[PDB]
């Protein structure tokens, strides 16, 4: 249901935007099919990556640039209806982390993921839901790191509800 | 005479400092046959400093720029001058956009206070800001007469002869007589320079990087008797224009019985069973059809099809709808329809979240064809689950349960060229039972043309004069509401506000009327614009959307424009073989002691060769130049390996309304792809390719592509970024990137290209750029058109020639008859012999030998003239029929014509009309 | 009556105007033409006319390059240039004496002989002529490591290494220490070291820091603080908007200042010209 004005402006957008930082995500926001999160992702990364070693700045430089190429690309005659975009984006995020290590560079900065990743921030926006994801899959003691906060930040926020939906 | 050709890739000459160069009054005058898309600006020739480090704008230039410099879309010609004493820099231009592929005198003069263009001698611009000489003599070292380009690159593609400059400033007339000798050479005092191109490196000297540009022999100076007659504003085709219509009302003899042929093409299942119309039906409405045109001199021949053809007699056949637009979450009434799924479901909503269970069954049911949910997974499209032709609805699908006629008159592919055919559909909207196609469309004699008609409304009691208002519309008749219920908007320049015959339907018989159902005169009140009253409406006519029992005729204006639409488009559809008639009276050219010249328009269907079947020589042009559009047109499908595609948009001949404006006419990337689908952009840089193949390879002469729409921001390259001809022995010679300009057809000579090309490739890394159509213009005595006869005319005189003239037939277009007595009456009409079978004889002229003509350069004011120029061309402000154009003033005798809607002076008339000279009245 | 205004350059160029009698129809305004361009012509008034344009100059300041200064060890090959006539654009040949050469010449090819030319300011364009063991090194860096594979003879080689293998083994102006190192100082690269017949390492260890060096970000459009220094191509050009091949500078992380240490350092930037 991607409207043809939005995708019009998104489609001169990425021609314009360069690949280096995320201009290019900038304005894939505000998209028809409510997709949000990616210059969310682009902000969270940026800010909190002086906090990363040489290995993870090594990981921002490559992966933010695998995901605005990517995005340049992949958008190219996907289905204009949601349900395709959101499988385009979503499959953005797992080829692209994967194919540059997110495991070993988490694994070196657990504790900057742990503050990267918002409870609110995850519920807001699917592709950080699919970076944590990709996080549990990567180590299973940076799985439990991100099961300690994400528990205790859902308790602070919903009260009594997380614990009900924590079994 | 020779001609320079300027290929705008950076051939450019500078006179040499021999010459003494003109300081305070100058007049430039050169011949120039430009070409579509020049670079923005384009310059002709100028005057340049050397020496002013800083401020280059000094000396004076006449070129090609376009006004509206945002968007770059209206070319004209313009004369900028700065003297050394000015402060800015002064620009005036043409008043029309210029035409490409025409020889212009364009002249351009400074007396030391009036700096004046004129275009063909007429007047098109006058400034009076520059005041003072251009140069002092102490500077005089440092001025370069330039042709061809500034020195950055301005450059100039087309032809340019017989430059000459002179250091005086030539009166309007004095211009146009040295228009008139057309490069006689004489040696005058205030000559400068007068060029001839006999030995270029005489007088001119290349600029640096050593391109000179080549010279070629000049075809001709220009044409007497203007032949190209422009359709008026609302018109479309020559039998819009009201000198051509004109023989069509006033003659009989040009209404004479015509016999046109259509064809009913009644589907059936494979048993010839269930006939989609029945017999009766047929017979039924070809005798309501004869009996209406019995009056008006057309009989149409029955032709009925049967096409036993299940797999098409099933399915529902629509008109008016767009598959691409079912399924698009859109609601579409047009397209609503019970086996469309209700436009594919965007027009039927309910309880969806409750049918979720219904998924993954296996098997069709009702709630899942819709496109939301995907058309259950293509279980209702699949036959052997269940019943195609009721149950798949999804418009991509082969299976599917409709077609549109579009895709049915691709299945049939008929002859169009000599039947008229009437399709059948189901028409949805209450307003029409069908589309007819134009006279003046790509599609008027293809497989893809003819009348698309309800079955249930075809041979009915009390519904049969719909067949008739769609064959009217076929043979060129507007509804008779247009001007009012069809216009724009109120203040659309070509509203029918009183019978005129260049407004409205251009019927002056008919009374303007609104879109009005039954035939009493409407009510007050009941306009859009509510402007005035109507009186007398012809609620009666066939064109009007009166019902049935009430319209009954055509108007004699409206059988004028069947009966040459008959003549124009449709002479294939009859099978008898009068060649179509000369259709303006004979005009005069000159008149000598004893004798008088007479040059005639080529007959009104436009072929100058005898119509024989099977032949290419239907296109060949006078002097045997073959002339084609892109017949097969192929471009790559994006985003698919091969996909090969066909836009047949960018085939036939231009058909956009509005250049420069998103048209469906066209072939645009953007539109290559699913409505569906985000459009791919163009491969890096390469860009998106469209193939146009021609019907008859051939050596190229020059070619035509009529670039409607380009996106207004990139450089220079024009969105053409490389063109391709295709050779026949297997070559393809690249042309490099063109300028375009988006309203103005991009012309290119292929004097070069020495094999024959039987096709282009117009690549492009616009997204949104938009081709029309093509052409390719063969040189002359092309191979394919030498063998085919010409049409020959035959002269016939009242009182009959005295010698027993048989006429001694005639291919030139030009009589000068010799036996003349002073004083006598004599009338002459044109009769085309196309092999043994004469024409209709055409419309008389009348010339008193000894008297008074249009075209002899006397205002005979009794005889109508409101200007004469001893000319018979148009454009130069007085027309062909001796009558002032508009916007055109014309003073003195012979006529001396000026642009005076922003001359820089007001006059006693310009008043109530011109805010640019007077102000607001 | 009609004013011609004041006349600006565009009436002469290269001369200034007096208008004792005003700007207006009938005045007069001489002008004079500014150093070093000289008047060549009869009378410098310009009238105001009547048309209201000041009228045509019947002289003009010929702009003019005198006689050009003597480089030094150069001696002028052009005998014309010997005069006090050059017109603008004018070339004058110089041959370097014997013993000189042209400043960046080729090694291949040292060039003896160039060009100036009369610029269009009146002035010259510049052109000059250019003629047993060791002691084991018990003081080191910690960052600091030596390999010594053939021993510590006299002529023998020490690779420097430093701990961190972003770093390198590099000494400094005695001005400048580890933390003092200014954005426009480019420090001396040592990779080895000799100890000498004077029984002593040569660069000595101890004025041997391992410096950090930049990371391997250089020229990834990413305008970061560490490698925005004259050591390694500011950055590869990065944090200049000229140098980047972007043209658009996006400082890593965001928190870097565009105004502080993510700024365009480099001087050779077209901002800096
Ligand atoms: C029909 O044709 C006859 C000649 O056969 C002519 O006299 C008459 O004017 C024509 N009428 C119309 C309406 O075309
Ligand atoms: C009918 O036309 C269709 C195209 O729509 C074609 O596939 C088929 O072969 C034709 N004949 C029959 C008998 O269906
Ligand atoms: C389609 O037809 C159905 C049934 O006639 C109707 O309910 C619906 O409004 C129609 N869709 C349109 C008008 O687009
Ligand atoms: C499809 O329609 C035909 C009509 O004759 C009928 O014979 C057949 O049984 C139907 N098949 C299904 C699966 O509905
Ligand atoms: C046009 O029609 C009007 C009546 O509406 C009539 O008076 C006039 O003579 C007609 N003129 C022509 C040229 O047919
Ligand atoms: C049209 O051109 C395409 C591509 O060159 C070709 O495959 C096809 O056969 C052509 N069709 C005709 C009718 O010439
Ligand atoms: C065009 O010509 C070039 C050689 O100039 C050749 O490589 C190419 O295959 C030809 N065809 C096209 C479509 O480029
Ligand atoms: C130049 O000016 C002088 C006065 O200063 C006058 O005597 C002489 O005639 C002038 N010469 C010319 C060539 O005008
Ligand atoms: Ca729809
Ligand atoms: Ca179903
Ligand atoms: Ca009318
Ligand atoms: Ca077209
Ligand atoms: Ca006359
Ligand atoms: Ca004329
Ligand atoms: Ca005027
Ligand atoms: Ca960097
Ligand atoms: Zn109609």
């Amino acid at each position: 249901r991607l409207s043809l004005q939005n995708t019009a402006e998104i489609q001169h957008c990425l021609v314009n935007a360069g690949d280096v930082g995320c201009g290019v995500f900038e304005c894939f926001e505000n998209n028809s099919c409510e997709i949000r999160g990616l210059h969310g992702i682009c902000m969270t990364f940026l800010h909190n990556a002086g906090k990363f070693d040489a290995q993870g700045k090594s990981f921002i430089k490559d992966a933010l640039k695998c995901k605005a190429h990517a995005l340049r690309h992949r958008f190219g005659c996907i289905s204009r209806k949601c349900p395709a975009i959101r499988e385009m984006v979503s499959q953005l995020q797992r080829e692209c982390y994967l194919k540059h290590d997110l495991c070993a560079a988490a694994q070196e900065n657990t504790r900057v993921i742990v503050e990267m990743i918002h409870f609110k921030d995850l519920l807001l926006h699917e592709p950080y839901v699919d970076l944590v994801n990709l996080l549990l899959t990567c180590g299973e003691e940076v799985k439990e790191a991100i099961t300690h906060s994400v528990q205790v930040q859902c308790e602070q926020n919903w009260g009594s509800l997380c614990s009900i939906l924590s079994f | 005479s020779r001609a320079l050709y300027f290929s705008g890739r950076g051939e450019q000459l500078r006179l040499r400092a021999d010459l003494e160069l003109p300081r305070d009054a100058f007049t430039l005058q050169v011949w120039l046959r430009a070409e579509g898309g020049q670079r923005s600006p384009a310059v002709i020739t100028g005057l340049y400093d050397k020496c002013s480090y800083i401020s280059r704008d000094r000396g004076w230039v006449v070129g090609i720029h376009t006004i509206s410099d945002q968007d770059n879309k209206d070319p004209r010609y313009f004369f900028s001058l700065k003297t050394d004493r000015a402060r800015q820099v002064t620009t005036i231009n043409a008043h029309r956009s210029y035409l490409p592929g025409q020889w212009v005198y364009l002249a351009a003069t400074y007396d030391g206070q009036f700096m004046k263009l004129y275009v063909n001698g007429a007047q098109v611009a006058t400034s009076g800001e520059q005041v003072g000489g251009i140069f002092s003599p102490l500077t005089q070292k440092c001025k370069v007469l330039m042709l061809g380009g500034s020195a950055l690159n301005h450059n100039y593609r087309g032809y340019i002869e017989h430059f000459s400059l002179w250091k005086v400033a030539r009166t309007q007339r004095e211009i146009l007589s040295d228009m008139e000798t057309h490069g006689a050479h004489t040696a005058l005092p205030q000559l400068l320079l007068q060029e001839n191109w006999d030995n270029v490196k005489h007088a001119w000297s290349p600029m640096k990087d050593g391109s000179s540009p080549k010279v070629e022999f000049s075809n001709a100076h220009g044409f007497l008797l203007d032949t190209s007659l422009e359709p008026p504003l609302c018109g479309q085709t020559l039998c819009d224009n009201t000198e051509v219509i004109a023989s069509y009302n006033q003659l009989s003899s040009f209404r004479q019985p015509k016999v046109v042929r259509y064809r009913v093409v009644n589907l059936y299942e494979d048993d010839h069973k269930n006939p989609t119309v029945t017999r009766e039906q047929v017979d039924f409405q070809h005798h309501q059809l004869a009996e209406a045109f019995k009056q008006y001199n057309i009989s149409w021949e029955l032709d009925v099809l049967e096409v036993s053809n299940s797999s098409l007699r099933r399915r529902l056949i629509l008109a008016n709808c767009d598959i691409s637009k079912i399924g698009d979450e859109n609601c579409d009434p047009e397209c609503n329809h019970t086996l469309t799924g209700h436009d594919g479901g965007d027009c039927r909503h309910l309880r969806h979240p409750a049918f979720v269970k219904k998924q993954h069954n296996g098997v069709c049911d009702m709630d899942c064809n819709y496109e939301r949910f995907n058309f259950d997974g293509g279980e209702c499209c699949d036959p052997e689950i269940t019943n195609v032709t009721q149950t798949c609805f999804d418009p991509d699908s082969p299976h599917r349960a409709y077609l549109d006629v579009n895709e049915l008159k691709n299945i049939l592919k008929l002859d169009g060229s000599t039947h008229l055919n009437i399709f059948f559909a189901k028409s949805s909207e209450e307003e029409l039972a069908g589309v007819a196609t134009w006279p003046w469309d790509k599609e008027a004699l293809m497989h893809l043309g003819g009348i698309v008609l309800n079955p249930s409304f075809y041979g009915m009691p009390g519904h049969t004069h719909t067949m008739i208002h769609q064959i009217g519309h076929s043979l060129g008749l507007y509804h008779v509401f247009r001007g009012i219920s069809e216009i724009q908007s109120c203040s659309d320049p070509c509203m029918e506000t009183e019978p005129s015959f260049e407004t409205g339907d251009l019927c002056n018989d008919t009374n303007p009327a609104p879109k009005h159902k039954s035939c009493g005169d409407p009510g007050p009140g009941n306009d859009t614009c509510g402007f005035h009253s109507f009186f007398n409406t012809p609620y009666n006519n066939f064109m009007s959307y009166a019902d049935d029992d009430c319209t009954d005729s055509f108007t004699p204006n409206q059988v004028a424009r069947m009966h040459c639409y008959l003549d124009l488009v449709y002479q294939g559809w009859q099978p008898s073989r009068k060649p179509a008639p000369v259709a303006l009276a004979p005009q005069v050219l000159g008149h000598t002691t004893d004798s008088v010249t007479l040059e005639w328009f080529p007959p009104i269907d436009g072929h100058f060769f005898e119509r024989e079947l099977g032949s290419a020589c239907h296109l060949c042009l006078e002097g045997r130049i073959l002339v084609q559009y892109a017949s097969n047109a192929s471009s790559p499908m994006p985003c698919s390996p091969s996909g090969h595609w066909s836009p047949r948009e960018a085939e036939g001949h231009p058909d956009v309304e509005q250049p420069c404006k998103s048209s469906v006419r066209t072939w645009s990337p953007n539109s290559a792809v699913n409505p569906h689908t985000v459009p791919p952009a163009c491969p890096e840089p390469q860009g998106c390719y469209l193939e146009l193949e021609f019907l008859y390879p051939l050596v190229p002469e020059s070619l035509t592509i009529w670039v409607t729409f380009v996106s207004t921001d990139w450089d220079s390259s024009g969105a053409v970024n490389d063109i391709k001809l295709l050779a026949v022995s297997g070559k393809n010679i690249s042309l490099g990137p063109q300028n375009v300009f988006c309203d103005v057809p991009l012309t290119i000579r292929l004097w070069d290209v020495g094999e024959e090309v039987y096709g282009i490739q117009i690549y492009t890394l616009d997204e949104h750029l938009e081709i029309d159509a093509a052409m390719l213009t063969s040189t002359a005595d092309t191979p394919l058109c030498l063998q085919c006869k010409p049409l020959k005319y035959k002269v016939v005189r009242d009182p009959p020639l005295q010698m027993d003239v048989a006429s001694i037939l005639h291919l030139n277009r030009k009589f000068v008859d010799m036996d003349l007595n002073l004083g006598s009456v004599y009338q002459y009409w044109v009769i085309t012999i196309s092999g043994t079978e004469e024409s209709e004889p055409s419309p008389a002229v009348t010339y008193i030998h000894g008297s008074g003509y249009c075209g002899d350069g006397i205002i005979q004011k009794d005889q109508g003239e409101q200007c004469d120029d001893m000319n018979k061309i148009n454009g130069d402000g007085c027309s062909l029929f001796c009558r002032q154009e508009v916007s055109f003033n014309c003073i003195d005798e012979p006529s001396r014509c000026y642009f005076h809607d922003g001359d820089g002076v007001c006059e006693e008339f310009e008043q109530k009309t011109s805010i640019k000279d007077c102000g607001v009245y």
